[PDB]
């Protein structure tokens, strides 16, 4: 039930894509 | 971009094309007069982020037997923080000067570096798969070393009723690999080499019939029937550590992250 270390990875490539949809 | 498997490709896009463009965008020297918006809340996500990746890889560490594990997700740990750290910065110095070069640089950097160590834990945890499956390749290796010990015919039953499900579960494990290669070659011939080893493995039952029949009889067709067992057996082996190595390619057309 734990988040896995590809949820957690994919969290930050997401919030990565965000951000510099900003640019 | 090209990916190792389609899981990372589905981890690392689309940020990954993102960087890619903004670097020809940016390559360095940025002269274009433009201002960046406030990254302030966008940042702190990614920063949030980070720290729950870290968390969570620490859990292998702190869990696993695996020695290549605890040496290499650590590193992956620091390039992730340090780059998080540049883009904290960068967003601090753009929010105070949103014309700045040099902060819209340390903003690409930071970026890159949080890119590079997702891609690098996406890697650690692929070799980790990777020297899962080996190790059923090569049990399979050893398993074929004692076909040739085999002399009656109790034991040739007792030997494929453990070798039959063994390469079950290795097909299976390729099977489940070669399905995510993004390389269409190295798919093509792990199908190739895995229908080659279980085309062989019936071929390789009825050769140790014959031999285990000759030895029986003690008749002329003894050393014959070793040779064309032994034959089988080259192959089969030869087979799977074709196996093992494309297993362990990186086509030189990988990005590098
Ligand atoms: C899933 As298969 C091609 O090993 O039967």
């Amino acid at each position: 039930t734990r988040e896995t270390i590809f949820e957690a990875s994919k969290k930050v490539t997401n919030s990565l894509s965000n951000l510099i949809s900003l640019i | 971009p090209v990916f190792h498997t389609r899981t990372i490709e589905s981890i690392l896009e689309p940020v990954a094309q993102q960087i890619s463009h903004l670097v020809i965008m940016h390559e360095e020297g940025e002269v274009d007069g433009k201002a960046i918006p406030d990254l302030t809340a966008p940042v702190a996500a990614v920063q949030a982020a980070v720290s729950n990746l870290v968390r969570v890889g620490k859990e292998t560490v702190q869990t696993t037997e695996d020695q290549i594990l605890k040496r290499d997700m650590p590193p992956a740990f620091i390039k992730v923080e340090n780059a998080c750290t540049k883009l904290v910065q960068a967003a601090q110095m753009l929010q105070s000067d949103p014309y700045s070069v040099p902060a819209r640089d340390y903003l690409i950097d930071g970026s890159r570096g949080i890119l590079s160590g997702t891609s690098d834990l996406l890697l650690t945890f692929d070799e980790a798969e990777v020297r899962k499956i080996i190790r059923v390749c090569k049990g399979i290796l050893e398993y074929l070393t004692v076909a040739e010990v085999v002399e009656t015919m109790e034991d040739l039953v007792t030997y494929t009723k453990n070798l039959g499900p063994g390469m079950t579960k290795m097909a299976k494990m390729i099977d489940e690999r070669q399905q995510e290669l993004t390389h269409q070659e190295h798919r093509v011939m792990l199908v190739n080499s895995m229908n080659t080893v279980k085309e062989l493995l019936p071929v390789l039952i009825s050769a140790m019939k014959i031999f285990v029949t000759t030895k029986n009889s003690k008749n002329q067709g003894i050393e014959e029937a070793l040779k064309n067992r032994n034959f089988t057996v080259e192959k089969m082996s030869a087979e799977i550590n074709e196996i093992i190595r494309v297993l362990q390619l990186t086509s030189w057309d990988e990005d590098a992250w």
